[PDB]
C-alpha cells in the first residue's frame, strides 16, 4: 500500500500534466 | 484574480478540516532529480517530477507555515498545481524542520532562477 500511495499519487499527477501542459 | 481567490479559500477550508540511511539516500536521489530541472510543457515536466520526489521524501503546524511562505513568494495552471500540492501537504504534514527549510530554500533559488 506504500507503493500504491507513492506511485499511485505521483504517476497519475504526471500523467495528467504531460497531458494538460504538453497538450 | 478570481481563480486565485478560489484557491486560497480551498486551502483555508482544508486547514480547518485538519484542525535512517535508506531515507538519506532518497533525499539525495530527490536532489539529483531537482538538479536536472535547474538551469505548459516546460512547467509540466518539473511539476510532474515534483510529485514522485515529494512522496519519496515525506513518506520516508510549522511545515504548513514554511510551505505557505514559500507559496506567497511563488504567488507574488503553473501556480494552481503547486497550490493543489500545498493543499495535500496541509492534510499530510511530514518531515523535519531543518531539512524541510533546506529543500524549500532550494525551491526559493529554483523559483528565483525560473525568474
Amino acid at each position: 500500500m506504500a507503493a500504491a500511495v507513492m506511485m499511485g499519487l505521483a504517476a497519475i499527477g504526471a500523467a495528467i500534466g504531460i497531458g494538460i501542459l504538453g497538450g | 484574480r478570481n481563480l486565485l481567490v478560489i484557491a486560497l479559500l480551498f486551502v483555508s477550508f482544508m486547514i480547518w478540516q485538519a484542525w535512517g540511511n535508506w531515507g538519506f539516500s532518497i533525499i539525495i536521489i530527490t536532489f539529483i532529480v531537482r538538479g536536472i530541472m535547474y538551469p505548459p510543457l516546460g512547467g509540466c515536466f518539473p511539476l510532474l517530477i515534483q510529485m514522485p520526489i515529494f512522496l519519496a521524501l515525506y513518506y520516508m503546524y510549522i511545515l504548513p507555515i514554511l510551505m505557505g511562505v514559500t507559496m506567497f513568494f511563488i504567488q507574488k495552471i503553473m501556480t494552481f498545481m503547486p497550490v493543489i500540492f500545498t493543499v495535500f501537504f496541509l492534510w499530510f504534514p511530514s518531515g523535519l524542520v531543518l531539512y524541510y527549510i533546506v529543500s524549500n530554500l532550494v525551491t526559493i533559488i529554483q523559483q528565483q532562477l525560473i525568474y
